[PDB]
């Protein structure tokens, strides 16, 4: 016998799903850890240095990372940049540098993004001064960065456009912005205000649609952005709870708390009792599926102490994730159907990504 | 008060994160990695930038204005890992933010242990 | 046959540190990492160099050489780590020795995971 | 209030060990945990980054650390380099350039060791050809591989000359390299055969007295090199083993798995029962005392799983080291006395040191 290297992932791309796991207790060697969700099969990883965040590129073809290097670690040059490596042979293929302020912080999607189109690569930057930063796959370069976005946060995409994108701003309103072909901003708009940041905070992790997307807030409210037109159109707040809901003060939580299945309009959306100041990002007691249209809940069920989901539309599939378990479910009915446990997928991670499968 | 000095408590009650002024710490007690609740450990720096928020003090009835700075330049301390949220917002309200790396700023960004630094009263 | 087939055999039994083939293994098993027991995990490179063991197989009742040959240029595997010590000797016999890392002469020596590479009957 | 830095430790070096972490499973985070033994206090900490090894510098003032950087982490240009951290203030001071073939493996003391005198630091390189190299502390230079080592492992330094010490070869003796004051060889000699390499092979853990050197075997048997006269002259085996514990297979197993009391020529060990072929890295059931100069063994004691140990000479201390729990041991009687378990002191750890005080 003899060992080689330069293989393949082993199972089809649509098997796929990266486990983002920030190693918090090392958080010096984040890595994605890449498994097979219909069997729980780890196929491999790919090495993110401090505090990575990763995408895969919506064509399926190559990994996005986003990461900070050092020259000694703990010492020396800091190095911020977009990694792309091959999705098949999980290999590093480019680095492309970028100014030294990415976001440092947890694996909420919306820090670390990409246009509808897949050309261009949209990341929050903070030092602490917020701008959002373009990176051309193509060319390989930071092409524009958006001092608009200043005190705004995240990066919510509008799939029905190419090149569009909104963010939440210290208004509590979006801040659209339009590329150019080129990555530069071809245009913005800015919408009236859709929450109260005082009073009725929102969570950032949107439940998208391919026009519209949801957003639930700390008390269990939840607005909407319209971006059917140029000018996206907010509303909202319609509630989550009942008055039984209400009297055992069940309130959301977590961090990618949300899901949207498009096909059905289904809103899931982890939740929990004994809400209050505080409990925030607390475990899932029970995750809840809201009716969007009618705007009411349709099904609840166990939550397995679940921080973060992602949802797989073509499959009609939903991962949760504690921190270091991903479940997999089926919800192509009403009623999530509880499929598998990966245990130890992670040691310390707050979000779970499916493979691409629907092109550009 | 004896509640705003932590020096002078039992240790075991300020490496805790149910000590009153660890409101809103995500991360590792500096008071567990070798430094104070006002002290880096040896050989890591103090943040310039932070996280701020209040937090009530049970034992003098009074809220306080706390100041969370890291601890930077050395990798993860490991010991007494805090989640604590009250009064924490979203990035868009970014300095009452803690899911992002206050040392972000710093000569080296690695982040090793937080801190709740007593600002005032509230 | 099937004894010196791991690829065939069942993954439980290969993916374990009481796989017969495993009896000089310090470091986490390829198998359970991505890879299986003669191809690294993709991404990583195989390591030129190794130490080697001999190893009873619990079937034919021969012994064979083993090749522990590591995957190398990512970071640690975390799976199915496995410390087992038949015939290991320490460094000053350092081709039998497993207490160093055989990725040290790759062009990137991280360590991610070792194999166990058979190379046929001990020599005789 | 205002947080501050520039601290020094706030225990004194006399209560100070350090617990050199491999974090294996993330072994690019390799650390040095600082621990006051007296009480069990975490007192700091010193990054090492891939695989890092430690020693405190003979004086007290300094702690040296070996580690390997790469400009990417998994990929880009490696750079090997001893590291002079201030022991009070756990600061960098100075990077010592080496070769790119330092050793990569476990923490046994004797891959990176310093000349009695101080002058010297003397590591094990491994290319996978084998060779000692030498840093000059003054001069902050790597001065030459010490190529007469290749086919030997380890180094052990002679406590009664100020720049000698021995390395085991692969022919079962040993090899003498005295230094000149540039820190090249000025001399070397070659022991007759100590030990068996096929039949009896040793630990390479010394149980270092002034002048001589105890080894122990697979078997359990003891050999010596006594380096007090012009040449190093070698003996053994003697036995462990009664006939009572030769009837159980009682062997040793561990790492750093010996020590030496010097004043009273106590020999400590880890043993365990039913030995046999790939028994030798396991944990303690047992630590025994040995009396080198009557051979016999004057206590055993519970080994609390131990695998490594190291001796403090001007404290009359023995700790042991499981992985992750320190056992501090009083050894100024013949039976040890557990005096306390530091536990979750590291992840991954075979070694443990204390800082030096006195020694001259
Ligand atoms: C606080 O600064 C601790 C931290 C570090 C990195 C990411 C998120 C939070
Ligand atoms: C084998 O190569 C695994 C290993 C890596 C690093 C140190 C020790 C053992």
């Amino acid at each position: 016998e003899v060992l080689t290297g330069g293989h393949s992932v082993s199972a089809p791309q649509e098997n796929r799903i990266y486990v983002m796991d920030s190693v918090f207790m090392h958080l010096t060697e984040s890595r994605v850890h890449v498994y097979d969700y219909t069997n729980g099969k780890f196929l491999g990883m790919v090495p993110t240095a401090f505090n990575g965040h990763v995408q895969v590129s919506n064509d399926g073809k190559k990994i996005y990372t986003m990461t900070t290097y050092h020259e000694r670690i703990t010492r020396g040059k800091r190095s911020d940049v977009v990694e792309v490596w091959d999705a098949d042979k999980l290999t590093f293929e480019k680095e492309i540098s970028l100014p030294p302020k990415r976001v440092q912080g947890l694996n909420y999607d919306g820090l670390f993004r990409q246009t509808t189109d897949g050309k261009f690569i949209v990341l929050q930057n903070a030092s602490p001064a917020t701008s959002i930063g373009i990176v051309d796959v193509a060319k390989g370069d930071y092409v524009e960065d958006v001092t608009a976005a200043a005190g705004c946060w995240s990066v919510i995409p509008q799939p029905n456009r190419p090149r569009s994108f909104m963010t939440i701003c210290g208004d509590g309103g979006l801040l659209t912005i339009n590329l150019g072909e080129d990555g530069k901003v071809a245009s913005q708009s800015r919408s009236k205000q859709m929450f109260s940041v005082k009073d009725d905070p929102i969570f950032i992790a949107p439940a998208l649609d391919k026009d519209k997307a949801h957003f639930v807030s700390y008390y269990g409210n939840v607005y909407s952005a319209d971006f059917s037109g140029d000018e996206v159109k907010v509303d909202g707040p319609w509630s989550l709870l009942n008055d039984e809901d209400k009297a055992k003060n069940w309130v959301p939580g977590g961090y990618n708390l949300v899901g949207l299945h498009r096909a059905s309009g289904r809103m899931y959306v982890f939740m929990h009792p004994d809400g209050k100041e505080g409990t925030h990002k607390f475990p899932a007691a029970e995750i809840w599926v809201m009716d969007t249209k009618t705007k009411q809940r349709v099904a609840r069920i166990p939550g397995r102490d679940a921080l973060s989901m992602t949802i797989d539309q073509q499959r009609n599939l939903m991962l949760t994730l504690d921190g270091g378990n991903v479940n997999v479910y089926d919800i192509s009915q009403p009623e999530p159907k509880l499929l598998r446990t990966i245990e130890g997928a992670a040691e310390a991670s707050l979000q779970v990504q499916f493979h691409p499968v629907g092109g550009t | 008060h004896i509640s705003l000095n932590p020096d002078l408590a039992n240790e075991d009650e300020v490496n805790s994160c149910d000590y009153w002024r660890h409101c809103a710490v995500d991360g590792f007690l500096c008071s567990c990695c070798g430094g104070t609740t006002t002290t880096c450990p040896p050989g890591s720096t103090p943040s310039p930038i932070s996280w701020i928020g209040t937090c009530h003090n049970p034992h003098d009835g009074k809220d306080y204005l706390i100041s969370y700075h890291d601890c930077c330049g050395k990798t993860a301390c490991g010991r007494c890992q805090c989640n604590t949220q009250t009064r924490e917002r979203p990035g868009y309200e970014f300095f009452l933010h803690n899911d992002v790396n206050w040392c972000m700023a710093n000569e080296n960004s690695t982040f090793h242990c937080t801190t709740s630094v007593l600002v005032g009263l509230a």
